[PDB]
């Protein structure tokens, strides 16, 4: 607990690096968060929403 | 655009759709700015013979 302001830094940054790379498999209301399943799923008119 | 169609191909007209007429011959962009005129003429062109 010498050196726990560096630690505490180091980790705030990786878990802040973790949840930026995790959003991408978020739908955020979407029919999926890939979008090759949802540009060949749909047509060119329904799946730009 | 002047033109003849069937009564059940007038939905190809829309921009973004599908179909025989709306897919070999005709097709509407995008970004199409305008108004789709339509009526019946079975009693001008339409023939008895």
């Amino acid at each position: 607990s010498a050196l726990g302001k560096l630690q505490d830094v180091v980790n705030q940054n990786a878990q802040a690096l973790n949840t930026l790379v995790k959003q991408l498999s978020s739908n955020f209301g979407a029919i999926s968060s890939v979008l090759n399943d949802i540009l060949s799923r749909l047509d060119k008119v329904e799946a730009e929403v | 655009d002047s033109f003849v169609i069937r009564g059940d191909e007038v939905r190809q007209i829309a921009p973004g759709q599908t179909g025989k007429i709306a897919d070999y011959n005709y097709k509407l962009p995008d970004d199409f700015t305008g108004c789709v005129i339509a009526w019946n003429s079975n009693n001008l062109d339409s023939k008895v013979g």
